[PDB]
């Protein structure tokens, strides 16, 4: 019934705009209003802007207007939403929704597939790979922690494993943080009794084959 | 300004009564309308009840909704659950010039529910010239898989937290997923030591570690 | 289509002297009530707002009067009280929508109004259809009352305080209610319809 087709850039460099629409296809989009809402990771819905049906209407939260501005086009039956000052803290994905019934704005009734615009650079460098150094002290606790961690690498995934027998190793997945210090780490849990004091030496095997660069070093003991 | 509170998860034996309650304060909750909205995994969201009392063509008839004037709250019941019902619910409200989406409660028809464990070590001396710190908290073998980690260090948040997107292990069908964040030294040192609180269920027994370092 | 004229009235009213300004033989275009951004409370009660287009009423109305701001949620059916009593009695089956919005920076003085005033109390409900303007003297007690306050009689008339230091609940606000009635008539009034 109803079917929304987004076209546009995607990945933006800073220093340039892009260029976003929504294009309206299978409705009457002269009818009826239209919306533009932001949804951050990981946090819920957030409001940005509002357009009533001639447009007239434009309000804007006030600790980021000025540089966001909403539009629309009722004539070439087409959306446009253009941004303006994009920072570092504007990278999410995008979506444009339509009011539930005519006149009401109140409420949202149909999500696109939406567009993903970025403001930031890409590096897809440096394994910065620094040894985990083993820890137990089992005082009657039978516990042991380690695991091999790489730090700002693009681009993902990557393949690390106990290649042996057991394939119920517990693998992460990396966190793909943009903002408040945000450093990727990988990190991974096995099950093995308290022979790890020492005696038997565990080495992260990582070999970044299509960039032939790679850190190895060393495993040393506690401090304590 | 207009934050709200609500429980992380609520579960009930079944043949009990259950709903979902996004419950507002300063303001009245009924003076205007509560839109419910159903957010399936990799899905479109799309509108399952409108204005409290009207359901959208298709909708089941199992779904409904009303509002009790005596505590003055928004509550949506769903009887009868069933596996192709599970999805994200959401509360909606509009304040004035702004709309504000609450956390909403999660609602999920599911087998073994075994309390998780928490395994930390924070002499990671070796990560220390890296970055300023990361405690470990491996959290797997949850249900449901879906977690979120909640801490106030004494009477004041920390902003390092740091999440995963539990992904689904190869063919095992289970959860992994763990929560870090980069610690200031004096928060672990001036107490006697920094633990992981995670909310899995209702059934918490201990929740107690006992941690013996050099 | 002068809602807009109802709107931006200078003055208004006593709260017991509420006004009647009839619609009728006007066709309604209903764009005033689009723009709820400017509006605090948009509810209606035993009609359903989408469908008030697509259906025809025979006859509308409008209301406007003002009052205080925390009494928009005793507006409501079902509802008991003194203001739900003496001041308005809203029916179970009343069909309608309240609307009301902020007008303490316009409606509010430094040294408080004194220019809307009501009874406040009275032996029973009023009668359906009545304007209340009646200022009968209060008499709890046997003893007869000279209109002057002394032993057992008690002033009902009461000033209400308008200031600075005064909470949220006594900001004066603008109450708009509209009622659509389709009795044993034809319709009379239609929406554009698009």
């Amino acid at each position: 019934e109803v079917q929304l087709v987004e076209s546009g850039g995607g990945v933006v460099q800073p220093g340039r705009s892009l260029r976003l629409s929504c294009a309206a296809s299978g409705f009457t989009f002269s009818s009826y209003g239209m919306h533009w809402v932001r949804q951050a990771p990981g946090k819920g819905l957030e409001w940005v802007a509002v357009i009533s049906y001639d447009g007239s209407n434009k309000y804007y939260a006030d600790s980021v207007k000025g540089r966001f501005t909403i539009s629309r086009d009722n004539s070439k039956n087409t959306l446009y939403l253009q941004m303006n000052s994009l920072r570092a803290e504007d990278t999410a994905v995008y979506y444009c929704a339509n009011g539930f019934g005519e006149y009401y704005y109140y409420a949202m009734d149909v999500w696109g597939q939406g567009t993903t615009v970025t403001v930031s650079s890409a590096s897809t460098k440096g394994p910065s790979v620094f040894p985990l150094a083993p820890s137990s002290k089992s005082t009657s606790g039978g516990t042991a922690a380690l695991g091999c961690l790489v730090k700002d690498y693009f681009p993902e995934p990557v393949t690390v494993s106990w290649n042996s027998g057991a394939l119920t190793s517990g693998v992460h997945t990396f966190p793909a943080v943009l903002q408040s210090s945000g450093l990727y780490s990988l990190s991974s849990v096995v099950t093995v009794p308290s022979s790890s004091l020492g005696t038997q030496t565990y080495i992260c095997n990582v070999n970044h084959k299509p960039s032939n660069t790679k850190v190895d070093k060393k495993v040393e003991p506690k401090s304590c | 300004n207009f934050m709200l509170t609500q429980p992380h998860s609520v579960s009930e034996s079944p043949g009990k009564t259950v709903t979902i309650s996004c419950t507002g304060s300063s303001g009245s909750i009924a003076s205007n309308y509560v839109q419910w909205y159903q957010r399936r995994p990799g899905s479109a969201p799309t509108t399952v009840i409108y204005e409290d009392n009207q359901r959208p063509s298709g909708v089941p008839d199992r779904f409904s909704a009303s509002i009790d004037s005596s505590s003055n709250s928004a509550s949506l019941t769903i009887s009868g659950l069933k596996t192709e019902d599970e999805a994200d619910y959401y509360c909606q409200s509009y304040d004035s010039s702004n709309w504000v989406f609450g956390g909403g409660t999660k609602l999920t028809v599911l087998q073994p529910k075994a309390a998780p464990s928490v395994t930390l070590f924070p002499p990671s001396s070796e990560e220390l010239q890296a970055n300023k710190a990361t405690l470990v908290c491996l959290i797997s073998d949850f249900y449901p898989g879906a977690v979120t980690v909640a801490w106030k260090a004494d009477s004041s948040p920390v902003k390092a937290g740091v999440e995963t997107t539990t992904p689904s292990k190869q063919s095992n069908n289970k959860y992994a997923a763990s929560s870090y964040l980069s610690l200031t030294p004096e928060q672990w040192k001036s107490h006697r030591s920094y633990s992981c609180q995670v909310t899995h269920e209702g059934s918490t027994v201990e929740k107690t570690v006992a941690p013996t370092e050099c | 289509c002068p809602f807009g004229e109802v709107f931006n009235a200078t003055r208004f009213a006593s709260v017991y002297a509420w006004n009647r300004k009839r619609i009728s033989n006007c066709v309604a275009d209903y764009s005033v009530l689009y723009n709820s951004a400017s509006f605090s409370t948009f509810k209606c009660y035993g009609v359903s707002p989408t469908k008030l287009n697509d259906l025809c009423f025979t006859n509308v109305y409008a209301d406007s009067f003002v009052i205080r701001g925390d009494e928009v949620r005793q507006i409501a059916p079902g509802q008991t009280g003194k203001i739900a009593d003496y001041n308005y009695k809203l029916p179970d089956d009343f069909t309608g929508c309240v609307i009301a919005w902020n007008s303490n920076n316009l409606d509010s003085k430094v040294g408080g109004n004194y220019n809307y005033r009501y009874r406040l109390f009275r032996k029973s409900n009023l009668k359906p259809f009545e304007r209340d303007i009646s200022t009968e003297i209060y008499q709890a007690g046997s003893k007869p009352c000279n209109g002057v306050e002394g032993f057992n009689c008690y002033f009902p008339l009461q000033s209400y305080g308008f200031q600075p230091t005064n909470g949220v609940g006594y900001q004066p606000y603008r109450v708009v209610v509209l009622s659509f009635e389709l009795l044993h008539a034809p319709a009379t009034v239609c929406g554009p319809k698009k």
